[PDB]
């Protein structure tokens, strides 16, 4: 009311607005675990890992894989990241060339085999694989390049074995000094040090889980991106097998289908209602009753102020005098069987007053009037023998206050630009 | 040749359950009482796709087996191919053609699923390919052409292919009649019963009585 | 928080709708609560041969509603932030008011409205109604059975008319239809986009940055506030029209149920005798009992008569010859 | 925003002016029919049989003092519609046939 | 096409103006059509002088 003194009557203050505290997230369990197990020199083993959600947490958490460098994106966001294609290149790289695998860094493989850009978006996972890629008297299954005519550019498909000519003598298919082959062997052995040990390098060149269900409680829910807040109640609406959501006349979400189990859930968005305040005047007393409109009395202590709620009081909501009217739930007034004239109306023939049964707020059914019966007979009449003169008072409005509005001054204070 | 489509070609526009209501929508629908093109099998000429294609097949021997789609169909770009091989349904996007004359005895996508009347609707919105279907048994003969009645069409296959389609051609089996209609943007007032089935529909641009009904 | 920037638009609509809701109960009180004492009839239902079984309350029903009131209640046939408040006076209380008014009218006539109720036989009361419209009271006492039979037939025709034609209660159907249509349009204005990108706030706040997502939400807020203002203005105009109709209904109740009307065509065509109130869903139904002359006859008339050079003028009536 | 805030106020003033004009027309009708004459309309000007009225001014309104006649002290009597006398039915010209 | 996104405001104003236009004819009918038969005068226009 924006005033310190409240007169006698009923006043509406706020709404009930039962609030949730729990979140349900539900999705189908087809996570589509990408075939990283099938992956983890010149003709690449580039596998277009696509049409699936990649889980790098397996490679991050299991024991053998060690290096987890990532470029373009953070290494911890990978499980949250989606791809059009995951270009995985499982390689066998010597460690001195593993140190050269970086965005913008040169080196032997990074200069002569293939190149990576300075803005490279990808991740590199490596681990020593001596028992799988090291042989006695050298491993010659992998051949590398220590010579090239000119330095490379990223993602340039270059597979060739032609002789590089450095001397004045034309080689033309015959090798020798300054007639160099591109292919030379690092000749991996189990006795090499860590800088010469081969690593199983995979250059990964470049999802929400589902929670358990809570029923018959007003919670926040998410069903396949359909977000809402309500009571997930079991229903029996016959959905069509392609139909997943049900709608009302007003095009609101009335029923849903869980993606895991084919059950039809009706949704009721908590409960709401006006919290009217029934009081006498503050000139008389400060005792207050509270009426919740359209709310059953068995659910207000469930949605008490301890629960998240727009009312946050307990002085006139802690049970005690609780009455259930067709208007709603009245707390703080006692129902009295005696019927009086209507003092403070409520609804559906219920009124409230401040009476000494010392003084307290009482509720009652309104009284229409005094019961009467006319002694009607077919040969009897009743004739007055006296009279009285009554002067009554009738009050009528005629005309209100005349006003006038300066629109220019009201909109613009003293601004010529606003004019 | 041409014949009358009657009130055929009504499909579910969305996966929304509605109970005993009249809902107005504006989508690519086949207009009521439109000239639907008639074809009989003794040919299969290449036909335009436009905004959408309504297909109807009346047969018992299952001669009609599939369709081929594409902008040029010259094995240079992607071209759809849906074939029922009497055990499964195969969908491919391959360049090459199965036979030089199309009959039944690098691909970026592959998917494996007069007593008979099968109704289909193929449409392509933002590259996504939607197929609606309705398979029913009928008793009546090939005169009266399409049966005068009502039947809703339910969705089967959605595709993320993103392939432009302007031409298409049916594929038969060699060792039956069909009807081709075109979808246009129309406003329909669909009637939903208690179980969510589309029981009846009203075309808002046909006659002033249905215009008043939609109003 | 963005709606908090707008001020008192969000509360003055509440104030206007609260005023309308109080005014509806004021209208119902002014129409029906015009009698201070709840009268009731004696158990003997011989009112001079007049049959009142169709408008008096029947104890077989749970509520104290008559047959005509049951027919009127049978002939007459929201969630998103909207509440429908119940009326203060229930239909049982309205039926008790109509029963008290009708019992007081039958047992007394003018006197329960003019002061204390005065019992009088119903034949004498209807004879005084005849004497109020320029017909001498001997015409009633020489035709009492015929008048009672005509009244019983005219009462019995109303049940057939209300059972056959349900379109008589067009205004009381139109009140419910207008309220339902206004509420349906107010709810269905939520799904409009109002020039924004989406009608769902979560899509705007998840797919767009805040510094113009606030502008899109401002567009949606302005559109929904405009829809609410239009609904409140239409409710105000409709409430004014309903208040005017309720004032007219209270005027007809006071001047025809509680008394006898000399105003031409105010209460039924013809010469008015009396009236009956009946409750109805969001309304009142008056049964006007009126006197209509039927069988004309030609006569030769004259203004005055000479007799021994004296002009004689009639005190009451005209001169006829044959 | 300020133009809409002004328009809402002007619309509500128009509605209130229509209501006030209806009340003023009712007051003028009451003054013409009860101060300048006598009203036979039931409960139009004071409960009971209306005798006269007096007008008084008031801040933004008018106050009518309705003087009316109310019967007070009742008595039972035994009545009859007509009287036989020498085979003739006598009816009262005015008033009620009563008996004590 | 931009105006189609706003909603049912046009239908609201059409319904309100249709109600007003029906109410004007109802007012004219209620004021003037209070007689059942069209009475015509006698040809001799003498009514008491
Ligand atoms: C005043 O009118 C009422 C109604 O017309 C008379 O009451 C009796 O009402 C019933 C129906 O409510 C009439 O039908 C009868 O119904 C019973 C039960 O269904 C059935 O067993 C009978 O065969 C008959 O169909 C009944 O005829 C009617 N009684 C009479 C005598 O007409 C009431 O009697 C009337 N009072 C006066 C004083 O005229
Ligand atoms: C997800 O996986 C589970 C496998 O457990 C499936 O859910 C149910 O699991 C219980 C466990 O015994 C089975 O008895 C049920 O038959 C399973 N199905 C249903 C419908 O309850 C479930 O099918 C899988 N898929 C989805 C989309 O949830
Ligand atoms: C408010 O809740 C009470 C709960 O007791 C409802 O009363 C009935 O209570 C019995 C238990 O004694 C239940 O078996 C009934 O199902 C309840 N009735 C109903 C209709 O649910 C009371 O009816 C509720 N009031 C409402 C919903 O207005
Ligand atoms: C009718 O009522 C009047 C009003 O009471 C009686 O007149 C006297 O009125 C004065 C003041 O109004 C009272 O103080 C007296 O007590 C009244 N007299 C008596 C005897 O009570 C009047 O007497 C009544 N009876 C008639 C007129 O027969
Ligand atoms: C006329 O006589 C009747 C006789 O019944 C009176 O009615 C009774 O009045 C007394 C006193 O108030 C009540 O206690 C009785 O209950 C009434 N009888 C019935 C059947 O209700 C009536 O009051 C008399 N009227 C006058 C003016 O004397
Ligand atoms: C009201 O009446 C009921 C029924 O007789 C009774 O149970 C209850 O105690 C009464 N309450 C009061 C306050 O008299
Ligand atoms: C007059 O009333 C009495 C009861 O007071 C009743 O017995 C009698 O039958 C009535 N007269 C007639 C003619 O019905
Ligand atoms: C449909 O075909 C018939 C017969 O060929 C023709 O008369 C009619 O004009 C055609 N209608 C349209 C709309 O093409
Ligand atoms: C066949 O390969 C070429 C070259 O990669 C490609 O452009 C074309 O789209 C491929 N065809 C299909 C049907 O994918
Ligand atoms: C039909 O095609 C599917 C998928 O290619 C295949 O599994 C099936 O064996 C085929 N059936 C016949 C009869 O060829
Ligand atoms: C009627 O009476 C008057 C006065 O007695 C007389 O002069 C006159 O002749 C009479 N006859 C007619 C036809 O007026």
């Amino acid at each position: 009311l924006k005033s310190f003194t409240v007169e006698k009557g009923i006043y509406q203050t706020s709404n009930f607005r039962v609030q949730p505290t729990e979140s349900i997230v539900r999705f189908p369990n087809i996570t589509n675990l990408c075939p990283f197990d099938e992956v983890f020199v010149y003709a690449w083993n580039r596998k277009r890992i696509s049409n699936c959600v990649a889980d790098y947490s397996v490679l991050y958490n299991l024991a053998p894989f060690f290096t987890f460098k990532c470029y373009g994106v953070s290494p911890t966001k990978l499980n949250d990241l989606c791809f059009t294609n995951v270009y995985a290149d499982s390689f066998v790289i010597r460690g001195d060339e593993v140190r050269q695998i970086a965005p913008g860094q040169t080196g032997n493989i990074a200069d002569y085999n293939y190149k990576l850009p300075d803005d490279f978006t990808g991740c590199v996972i490596a681990w020593n694989s001596n028992k799988l890629d090291s042989k006695v008297s050298g491993n010659y299954n992998y051949l590398y390049r220590l010579f090239r005519k000119s330095n490379l550019k990223p993602f340039e498909r270059d597979i060739s074995t032609e002789i590089y000519q450095a001397g004045n003598k034309p080689c033309n298919g015959v090798a020798g000094f300054n007639c160099y082959f591109p292919l030379r062997s690092y000749s991996f052995r189990p006795t090499y040090g860590v800088g010469h040990q081969p690593y199983r390098v995979v250059v990964l060149s470049f999802p929400k889980k589902s929670t358990n269900l809570v029923k018959n409680k007003c919670v926040n829910f998410n069903f396949n991106g359909l977000k809402g807040t309500g009571v997930l109640t079991e229903s029996n609406k016959k959905f069509l097998p392609f139909q997943q959501f049900g709608r009302d006349i007003a095009d609101t979400t009335d029923a849903v289908r869980d993606p895991q189990t084919l059950e039809i859930l009706d949704i009721t968005p908590c409960s709401f209602g006006g919290v009217s305040v029934i009081t006498p005047g503050t000139n008389t007393s400060n005792q207050v009753a509270v009426l919740y409109q359209g709310v059953n009395c068995t659910e207000v202590p469930v949605a008490i102020h301890a629960d998240q709620l727009t009312p946050t009081w307990r002085v006139y909501s802690t049970g005690s005098n609780v009455f259930q009217t067709r208007a709603g739930c009245l707390i703080g007034a006692e129902y009295v069987n005696n019927s009086y004239e209507c003092d403070i109306p409520i609804g559906a023939g219920i009124c409230a007053s401040y009476q000494t049964q010392s003084q307290s707020i009482i509720a009652y059914t309104m009284s229409l009037g005094a019961e009467n019966s006319v002694a009607y007979s077919n040969n009897s009449i009743a004739i007055p023998t006296n009279f009285t003169i009554s002067v009554t008072t009738e009050i009528l409005p005629v005309s209100m206050t005349k006003t006038s509005v300066d629109c220019t001054m009201y909109i613009c204070g003293d601004s010529t630009e606003c004019s | 040749a041409y014949t009358n489509s009657f009130t055929r070609g009504v499909y579910y526009p969305d996966k929304v359950f509605r109970s005993s209501v009249l809902h107005s929508t504006q989508d690519l629908f086949l207009p009521f009482f439109s000239n639907v093109t008639w074809f009989h099998v003794i040919d299969n000429p290449v036909l335009p796709f436009n905004d959408g294609v309504y297909f109807a097949s009346i047969e018992k021997s299952n001669i009609i087996r599939g369709w081929i789609f594409g902008t040029t169909l010259d094995s240079k770009t992607q071209s759809l191919l849906i074939v029922n091989n009497a055990t499964n349904v195969v969908i491919k996007v391959c360049e090459f053609q199965f036979c030089n004359d199309p009959f039944l005895d690098n691909c970026t996508f592959e998917y494996v699923s007069f007593k008979n009347l099968r109704e289909f609707v193929f449409k392509n919105i933002d590259g996504y390919f939607k197929i609606y279907s309705k398979h029913t048994p009928i008793i009546v003969r090939e005169p009266e052409d399409l049966p005068q009645g009502f039947s809703a069409l339910e969705p089967l296959v959605d595709l993320p292919i993103g392939i432009n389609i302007t031409r298409f051609q049916t594929l038969l089996a060699l060792h039956a009649a069909y009807y081709v209609g075109y979808l246009q943007p129309r406003t329909f007032l669909l009637k939903y019963n208690e179980n969510g089935t589309i029981t009846d529909a009203v075309d808002c641009a046909l006659d002033p009585l249905s215009e008043t009904k939609c109003t | 928080n963005l709606l908090l920037q707008y001020g008192s638009f969000c509360t003055q609509l509440k104030r206007a709708l609260t005023g309308i809701a109080v005014e509806q109960d004021k209208n119902t009180q002014e129409v029906f609560a015009q009698v201070k004492q709840i009268y009731k009839t004696p158990p003997i239902k011989y009112f001079g041969g007049f049959n009142f079984s169709q408008i008096l309350p029947d104890p077989s029903k749970p509520s104290k509603r008559s047959f005509i009131e049951d027919l009127l209640f049978n002939k007459v046939t929201k969630f998103k932030g909207l509440t429908v408040l119940p009326p203060l006076l229930t239909d049982e209380m309205i039926a008790q008011y109509t029963s008290a008014l009708l019992a007081g009218t039958i047992t007394s006539g003018w006197t329960f409205g003019a002061g204390a109720a005065l019992q009088i036989p119903f034949a004498m009361q209807m004879a005084y109604r005849f004497n109020g419209i320029g017909v001498t009271q001997n015409v009633l006492y020489e035709n009492q059975k015929l008048i009672a039979n005509q009244f019983n037939s005219a009462i019995g025709k109303i049940q057939d008319s209300l059972s056959s034609t349900a379109s008589a209660l067009g205004k009381l159907q139109d009140v419910v239809n207008h309220n339902a249509q206004a509420l349906n349009t107010l709810v269905k204005q939520l799904s409009s986009k109002f020039g924004a990108i989406s009608s769902v706030l979560n899509d705007i706040f998840s797919r767009l940055d805040k510094v113009e997502a606030e502008v899109q939400i401002d567009r949606l807020i302005t559109g929904r506030l405009q829809s609410l203002q239009t609904y409140v203005t239409q409710q105000l105009i409709r409430a004014a029209e309903i208040r005017a109709s309720a004032n007219l209904a209270a005027t007809k109740m006071s001047e025809c149920v509680l008394g006898q009307s000399k105003r031409v065509d105010f209460c039924g065509k013809g010469y008015h005798l009396m009236s009956f109130p009946q409750s109805a869903p969001h309304g009142v139904v008056f049964l006007h009992v009126t006197y209509v002359p039927a069988q004309e006859k030609n006569f030769t008339t004259a203004p005055a008569i000479c007799h021994d050079g004296k002009a004689h003028f009639p005190r009451e009536g005209v001169f006829v010859s044959n």
